[PDB]
């Protein structure tokens, strides 16, 4: 029950295969949305990115989609947890640099294992995120609506 | 209304 299977490519950092699950507003027609390979081309600040989530939301004219990456291999969880820590220690999100036309934005949040669940993703529509988990890199994908 | 994309650093 994954909803996409492939890379995410940040360059002389980390390249690992994944799968991404549902989290949030997440149909499985984001399948056709994302690359074969997510190439993180940059980095960006949490507050930076929740403001400008709070505008697109009152802006009604697009879709806030979580989803949830899981390595698929022991070699590609080495990796998943560099790229982890690459964001974590720098209290940085991930850009995403080669969005679909669908696309408008994606990033990467690092998610500690015991850390809260950002707020402006609260409350989540769909599987959700279980309490006991580890650390994490969840995808926020804005896409288009109308 | 369409908000733009924030700037970032690239890497």
């Amino acid at each position: 029950n994954f909803i996409w299977k492939g890379f995410i490519n940040m360059p002389s950092v980390a390249k690992f295969v994944t799968k991404a699950y549902p989290v949030s507003g997440s149909p499985e027609y984001l399948t056709e949305d994302l690359p074969d390979s997510i190439q993180v081309g940059g980095r960006i600040s949490p507050q930076t990115v929740w403001d400008y989530v709070e505008k697109i939301k009152a802006s009604g004219t697009k879709e806030i989609c979580v989803v949830r990456f899981t390595p698929v291999t022991e070699e590609d969880q080495i990796s998943y947890t560099l790229l982890f820590a690459y964001f974590s220690s720098r209290k940085r999100y991930g850009v995403a640099a080669n969005n679909m036309k669908q696309v408008k934005d994606m990033y990467l949040i690092p998610l500690g294992a015991t850390d809260k669940i950002p707020h402006p993703l609260v409350p989540f529509d769909g599987p959700g995120l279980e309490l006991h988990r580890p650390n994490l890199l969840l995808g926020l994908i804005i896409r288009q609506k109308l | 209304y369409s908000p733009t994309s924030p700037s970032y650093s690239p890497t």
